[PDB]
C-alpha cells in the first residue's frame, strides 16, 4: 500500500538542477517486464504518467540474477540532491541487548514504495521506458524510489512517527528498529506477545506496512549481520579462514577483517604480526610473504577457532566486570561479564602507539578501550579485575609525566603479573664507575663510532658501520652497560637517547633497545644524566673529543 | 521580538561534528532538559532533511545537571563574521579584584533568524544504537554561539547603561556567557557593588545563577636551586638549566661553573663553588628577575598554552604565541584531598589558564594537553563548570621542561 504520512519536504544542492542522463538501448524482452512492471506499479499509485514537459530523465533497466526486477541508475540524481541526517551507520550489538522472553521479527516488505516521496521533487524521478522506435514512455515517481539518496533517512523517519502512537499504548514492548525491519520482544505470556504483534502488524498496515503473514514468520536462530542470534546466547557466523601458499595485501586485510571480527567473542584471538605485513602493503595485487610470526600467529587462531564460543545478553541488574590477560608481545586480551563464566564478549588490545612501550602504559591503554567501549555498548562503565598491584600502578602513574585516570579495580593474581621490570635511579650512585657516553656517525657515508670516557680512566671507541647519530647515540649507552658494574651513572648529551631511556620502554620496535633493555634488567642501579653537548662541561668534552672527533 | 539575519561565511556549510556516546546516566538528564526546553519552545524537533549537528555533554557546573553544546565548529563557521559583525578592554587586567557573572539565561528570550536555525541542530544519542538520536535544533539564542552575545549586546549595553554611569570606574567586560567586573574596592565593598548590579539584571529579567585577583599575576621568573654542599651532577643540572634560559634571557654565563667541572669526575663527586663561579651564579641569578624583552602580543596570531605534570598537584603552564616568547607563565596547585586525580586537576589547570587568559586578553588559548586523546574525551566532562570550550591537542611533554620549569 501508500501512505497518508507527511512527506519530508526536499531540495537540490543549491544551484542544482535536475539529472538528464539518456536511457540506455534496451532489448524488447526487457521493454516487456518494465512495461508490465510499471503498468502494475503505476496501478497501486507508487508512480505516475507524465506530461511532455517534464525536462529530466533518468535511465532504468531490468534483469532477473538466475520473477522479473525493475532496477533504475539515480547515480546522477544522487550528486544533485541534498545531504539528509545520515542513516544509523553502527548497529547494536548483540552483548548490548537486553535479554527477553520472546523476540518477533518483522520485515517490512516493500517498504520504500509505502512511503510518499515529496510533490515538488517528484519531477526530478522522471524516467523513461524505451520505445522500439525512438515514442517512449514518461514515468515519475511518488514515493520513495529504491537507490534514491533521500529513501533510507526519510523511511527510517517515517517509520519512527508511524511507530510514536502504539509504543505510548504499549510500554512494555521493546521495538529495535534496524533499515527495514522490526525486531519485537516482550516479556508477556507467549500468548497475548502474539497478540500484540497481531495489533502492531495492523496499525502498521493502516499506515500501509505490510508485515509478515506465515505466523510472524522469521525463525530463531537469526541470521543478523554476521551475527547467530539464539533465545539466551549469541555467536559470530562460522569464520573460514583461508590456506594458501602466497598472499597478497587484499588476502591479508580480509583476513585481519575475518580475525578482529572473531576477536569479540572468542577470546585470545590475535592480528599484530598479521597487520605488521600490511605496513607497507602499497597495491592489493602485491604478495607478501608471511613472517615465522605471522605463521605462529595464524596457527595459534585457527587452534582457537577450532572449538566454538558463545556470548550471552544483558542483564541491568547485575553489575559489569572486565579482566585482562597478557598475551606476549605487548598482545593483551579481555573479557567482559556479569556472571564469572558467562562473557558478554571479548577483545584484543596490541597497539604499541609508538616505537617503545612498557607494560603499565599498554594495560591504562587497554582499560581506556574497554572504558570507550562499555559506554557505547551498556553507557556505563565497568567494574575492573587486573593484573597488577597497587604499588605497581601507584609508583608508573606518579612518575608518569602525563595524565591518567585509573578506574577503581581489584588486584587478581593470576600471572603472568604486570610489573616493571626495571626503575632508573632518581639520584645518582656513590661509588659506581661514571661513564662519559658519545656517539656519532657521518651523514653522508654513514659510518659510525660509540665511545666511553669514565672516571676510573678507562675509554673505549668501538666501530660502527651504516648507521645515524641518533642510532650511534644508543648504541653508546649500549655499550656503557655491556662495560660497567651492577651499579653505573651514564651522561649523555643525547636528547633522543635521554627521552627513549627515560620514558623506561620494556619493548621495543628496534633491537638495539630491546638489547638495551635487557643490560638494564640485569643491573641493580642505573643512573642518567644529561649535559648540554658542546659546551666543555667535563667528562663530556672529552668523549666528544675522543669518538666524535675521531 | 524580531530577529536578526545571520549569515555564514561565504561558500561554507554548517557544522557536521560527531556526537560523543554518553552515559546513560547523562542521556537520561539531556533528554529531561530537552523535553522542558521544547516545552518551553526554545528548541524544536527536526526531520531527516537537517543534515547538520552540533555535540552536546550534560555537566554540573551544582547538584541539577546543565546541558553544554560544542558551538566550537559552527563558531568557527559564522562567529569570525561575528568577531567582526559590528572590543576588549585593556584595564581589567590591572584591576584588583574581577568577578565572573553568568548571563546566558537573558539570550532566551531573543528569536534565531529562522533561515540560520537548521545549523544548530544537535543529537541526543541513544545507547548502543538502538534508535538514532533525538534530534533538536534551535529556535533562540542559543549559550555558547559566539553569534548570541553579539545579538544581545544592544539590549544588554541598555540595561548595563544606569548602573556604569553610577559606577564609572567599574570594568564590565563581556566574553560568552559571562561579565567579568572588575574594581579596585575593598573586598567587602566589591562584593556589595556585584550584589548591586546582580539585583539590577535580576529586576530586568536577566536570572543570573568567581573571584579572581589579577594583581597577583605575573611572568613566574626562573628559580635556580640553592644548595649547600654542590655535586658534579647539582652543577650539570645547574649548568644545563642556565643553558636552556640563555635562549632567553642572553647575559647569562656559564664559563666559570662549568670551569668547575673540568676533567673527567665521578657525578657523586662534591665541588666547592670558588668565588668566581659563585659571582658568576649570583649575576645570573640577578638577570633572571628582570623580565623578558621582545615578548608583544599580536592580536591577529593564535595564543597556545603547554602544561607539564609536576608531581604532587604541581602543574606549570605557558602561554605564548611563538616559541620562547612567553606571555604569562604560572605554576597551579590542588589541595588534593584523597579525592584528587590527574584529570581532575588537569581540567581545572585548563579551566584557571582559560580564564586568565581571558581576562588579559579576552580570547580563549589553543591548548597542548599532556594526556591520552581518547582519556580526554571521556572524562573531561566530569569536572568542565565553564560555559566554554577553548581549541585543545594531545602531545608527549618532553624530558628536560619538566625539570626547566620546576
Ligand atoms: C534473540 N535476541 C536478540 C534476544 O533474545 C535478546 C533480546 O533482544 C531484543 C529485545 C527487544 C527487541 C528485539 C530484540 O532482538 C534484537 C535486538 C537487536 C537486533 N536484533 C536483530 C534481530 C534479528 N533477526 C533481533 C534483534
Ligand atoms: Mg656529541
Amino acid at each position: 500500500p501508500i501512505s497518508p504520512i507527511e512527506t519530508v519536504p526536499v531540495k537540490l544542492k543549491p544551484g542544482m538542477d535536475g539529472p538528464k542522463v539518456k536511457q540506455w538501448p534496451l532489448t524488447e524482452e526487457k521493454i516487456k517486464a518494465l512495461v508490465e512492471i510499471c503498468t502494475e506499479m503505476e496501478k497501486e499509485g507508487k508512480i505516475s504518467k507524465i506530461g511532455p514537459e517534464n525536462p529530466y530523465n533518468t535511465p532504468v533497466f531490468a534483469i532477473k540474477k538466475k520473477k522479473w526486477r525493475k532496477l533504475v541508475d539515480f547515480r546522477e540524481l544522487n550528486k544533485r540532491t541534498q545531504d539528509f541526517w545520515e542513516v544509523q551507520l553502527g548497529i547494536p550489538h548483540p552483548a548490548g541487548l537486553k535479554k527477553k522472553k520472546s523476540v518477533t521479527v518483522l520485515d517490512v516488505g516493500d517498504a520504500y514504495f509505502s512511503v510518499p516521496l515529496d510533490e515538488d521533487f517528484r519531477k526530478y524521478t522522471a524516467f523513461t521506458i524505451p520505445s522500439i522506435n525512438n515514442p517512449g514512455i514518461r514515468y515519475q515517481y511518488n514515493v520513495l524510489p529504491q537507490g534514491w539518496k533521500g529513501s533510507p533517512a526519510i523511511f527510517q523517519s517515517s517509520m519512527t512517527k508511524i511507530l510514536e502512537p502504539f509504543a505510548a499504548q504499549n510500554p512494555d514492548i521493546v521495538i529495535y528498529q534496524y533499515m527495514d525491519d522490526l525486531y519485537v520482544g516482550s516479556d508477556l505470556e507467549i500468548g497475548q506477545h502474539r497478540t500484540k504483534i497481531e495489533e502492531l502488524r495492523q496499525h502498521l498496515l493502516r499506515w500501509g506496512l505490510t508485515t509478515p503473514d506465515k505466523k510472524h514468520q522469521k525463525e530463531p536462530p537469526f541470521l543478523w549481520m554476521g551475527y547467530e542470534l539464539h533465545p539466551d546466547k549469541w555467536t559470530v557466523q562460522p569464520i573460514v579462514l583461508p590456506e594458501k601458499d602466497s598472499w597478497t595485501v587484499n588476502d591479508i586485510q580480509k583476513l585481519v577483517g575475518k580475525l578482529n571480527w572473531a576477536s569479540q567473542i572468542y577470546p585470545g584471538i590475535k592480528v599484530r604480526q598479521l597487520s605488521k605485513l600490511l605496513r607497507g602493503t602499497k597495491a592489493l595485487t602485491e604478495v607478501i610473504p608471511l613472517t615465522e610470526e605471522a605463521e605462529l600467529e595464524l596457527a595459534e587462531n585457527r587452534e582457537i577457532l577450532k572449538e566454538p564460543v558463545h556470548g550471552v545478553y544483558y542483564d541491568p541488574s547485575k553489575d559489569l566486570i572486565a579482566e585482562i590477560q597478557k598475551q606476549g608481545q605487548g598482545q593483551w586480551t579481555y573479557q567482559i561479564y556479569q556472571e564469572p563464566f558467562k562473557n558478554l564478549k571479548t577483545g584484543k588490545y596490541a597497539r604499541m602507539r609508538g616505537a617503545h612501550t612498557n607494560d603499565v602504559k599498554q594495560l591504562t591503554e587497554a582499560v581506556q578501550k574497554i572504558t570507550t567501549e562499555s559506554i557505547v555498548i551498556w553507557g556505563k562503565t565497568p567494574k575492573f579485575k587486573l593484573p597488577i598491584q597497587k604499588e605497581t600502578w601507584e609508583t608508573w602513574w606518579t612518575e608518569y609525566w602525563q595524565a591518567t585516570w585509573i578506574p577503581e579495580w581489584e588486584f587478581v593474581n593470576t600471572p603472568p603479573l604486570v610489573k616493571l621490570w626495571y626503575q632508573l635511579e632518581k639520584e645518582p650512585i656513590v661509588g659506581a664507575e661514571t661513564f662519559y657516553v658519545d656517539g656519532a656517525a657521518n651523514r653522508e657515508t654513514k659510518l659510525g663510532k660509540a665511545g666511553y670516557v669514565t672516571n676510573k680512566g678507562r675509554q673505549k671507541v668501538v666501530p660502527l658501520t651504516n648507521t645515524t647519530n641518533q642510532k650511534t647515540e644508543l648504541q653508546a649507552i649500549y655499550l656503557a652497560l655491556q662495560d660497567s658494574g651492577l651499579e653505573v651513572n651514564i651522561v649523555t648529551d643525547s636528547q633522543y637517547a635521554l627521552g627513549i631511556i627515560q620514558a623506561q620502554p620494556d619493548k621495543s620496535e628496534s633491537e638495539l633497545v630491546n638489547q638495551i633493555i635487557e643490560q638494564l634488567i640485569k643491573k641493580e642501579k642505573v643512573y642518567l644524566a644529561w649535559v648540554p653537548a658542546h659546551k666543555g662541561i667535563g667528562g663530556n668534552e672529552q668523549v666528544d673529543k675522543l669518538v666524535s672527533a675521531g | 521580538i524580531e530577529t536578526v539575519p545571520v549569515k555564514l561565511k561565504p561558500g561554507m556549510d554548517g557544522p557536521k561534528v560527531k556526537q560523543w556516546p554518553l552515559t546513560e546516566e547523562k542521556i537520561k538528564a539531556l533528554v529531561e532538559i530537552c523535553t522542558e526546553m521544547e516545552k518551553e519552545g526554545k528548541i524544536s524537533k527536526i526531520g531527516p532533511e537537517n543534515p547538520y549537528n552540533t555535540p552536546v555533554f550534560a555537566i554540573k557546573k551544582s547538584t541539577k545537571w546543565r546541558k553544554l553544546v560544542d558551538f566550537r565548529e559552527l563558531n568557527k563557521r559564522t562567529q569570525d563574521f561575528w568577531e567582526v559583525q559590528l572590543p576588549h578592554p585593556a584595564g581589567l587586567k590591572k584591576k584588583k579584584s574581577v568577578t565572573v557573572l553568568d548571563v546566558g539565561d537573558a539570550y532566551f528570550s531573543v528569536p534565531l533568524d529562522e533561515d540560520f536555525r537548521k545549523y544548530t541542530a544537535f543529537t541526543i544519542p541513544s545507547i548502543n544504537n538502538e534508535t538514532p538520536g533525538i534530534r533538536y535544533q534551535y529556535n533562540v539564542l542559543p549559550q555558547g554561539w559566539k553569534g548570541s552575545p553579539a545579538i544581545f549586546q544592544s539590549s544588554m549595553t541598555k540595561i548595563l547603561e544606569p548602573f556604569k554611569k553610577q559606577n564609572p570606574d567599574i570594568v564590565i567586560y563581556q566574553y560568552m556567557d559571562d561579565l567579568y567586573v572588575g574594581s579596585d574596592l575593598e573586598i567587602g565593598q566589591h562584593r556589595t557593588k556585584i550584589e548591586e548590579l546582580r539585583q539590577h539584571l535580576l529586576r530586568w529579567g536577566l536570572t543570573t545563577p568567581y573571584e579572581l585577583h589579577p594583581d597577583k599575576w605575573t611572568v613566574q621568573p626562573i628559580v635556580l636551586p640553592e644548595k649547600d654542599s654542590w655535586t658534579v651532577n647539582d652543577i650539570q643540572k645547574l649548568v644545563g638549566k642556565l643553558n636552556w634560559a640563555s635562549q632567553i634571557y642572553p647575559g647569562i654565563k656559564v664559563r666559570q661553573l662549568s670551569k668547575l667541572l673540568r676533567g673527567t669526575k665521578a657525578l657523586t663527586e662534591v665541588i666547592p663553588l670558588t668565588e668566581e663561579a659563585e659571582l658568576e651564579l649570583a649575576e645570573n641569578r640577578e638577570i633572571l628577575k628582570e623580565p623578558v624583552h621582545g615578548v608583544y602580543y599580536d592580536p591577529s596570531k593564535d595564543l597556545i598554552a603547554e602544561i607539564q605534570k609536576q608531581g604532587q598537584g604541581q602543574w606549570t603552564y605557558q602561554i605564548y604565541q611563538e616559541p620562547f616568547k612567553n606571555l604569562k607563565t604560572g605554576k597551579y596547585a590542588r589541595m588534593r584531598g584523597a579525592h584528587t586525580n590527574d584529570v581532575k586537576q588537569l581540567t581545572e589547570a585548563v579551566q584557571k589558564i582559560t580564564t586568565e587568559s581571558i581576562v588579559i586578553w579576552g580570547k580563549t588559548p589553543k591548548f597542548k594537553l599532556p594526556i591520552q586523546k581518547e582519556t580526554w574525551e571521556t572524562w573531561w566532562t566530569e569536572y568542565w563548570q565553564a560555559t566554554w570550550i577553548p581549541e585543545w591537542e594531545f602531545v608527549n611533554t618532553p624530558p628536560l621542561v619538566k625539570l626547566w620549569y620546576q
